[PDB]
């Protein structure tokens, strides 16, 4: 519902959080 | 408003001094509602998890803490069924010096350092204390689930 509608927005955030992991 | 002025500063600090393993930004065009992601820290049962959250601010921020919820499925002693988080600094120990960056890193630290005397999820609290073998197995499932979550 919320996660699905904001798929693009969350993927940008996942990529940012992945750096240096 | 003061809240909106403060939230623009929170955002800029995230760009200038990016925290490792976490991220956050306003949803759509609404500064008062943010999306966030926390990676499960390496060396923990939550390792490799890509957990999604929502943060909601009021016009009283930064004098009042925001409400934070996991949207991704979670299994942790201090996280309620609806994704709400029992963390002291988001409730009675809030201070205006804390911001989006510090809130996210505090939640990240809570993942591998649960508080046993605040059993928001009573089964996770019991398994964490008694059967740590079964605790890691239950956490593994929600790690997998966090990858195809959107
Ligand atoms: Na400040």
């Amino acid at each position: 519902k919320y996660r699905k509608k904001h798929k693009s927005e969350f993927q940008l955030l996942v990529d940012q959080a992945r750096k240096g992991y | 408003t003061p809240a909106r002025r403060r939230l623009m500063r929170d955002f800029k600090r995230l760009q200038e001094d990016p925290p490792v393993g976490v991220s956050g930004a306003p949803s759509e065009n609404n500064i008062m509602q943010w999306n966030a992601v926390i990676f499960g820290p390496e060396g923990t049962p939550f390792e490799d998890g890509t957990f999604k959250l929502v943060i909601e601010f009021s016009e009283e921020y930064p004098n009042k803490p925001p409400t934070v919820r996991f949207l991704s499925k979670m299994f942790h002693p201090n996280v309620y069924a609806d994704g709400s988080i029992c963390l002291d600094i988001l409730q009675n120990r809030w201070s205006p010096t804390y911001d989006v960056s510090s809130i996210l890193t505090s939640i990240q630290s809570l993942l591998d350092e649960p508080n046993p005397n605040s059993p928001a999820n009573s089964q996770a609290a019991q398994l964490y204390q008694e059967n740590k073998r079964e605790y890691e197995k239950r956490v593994s499932a929600i790690v997998e689930q966090s990858w195809n979550d959107s």
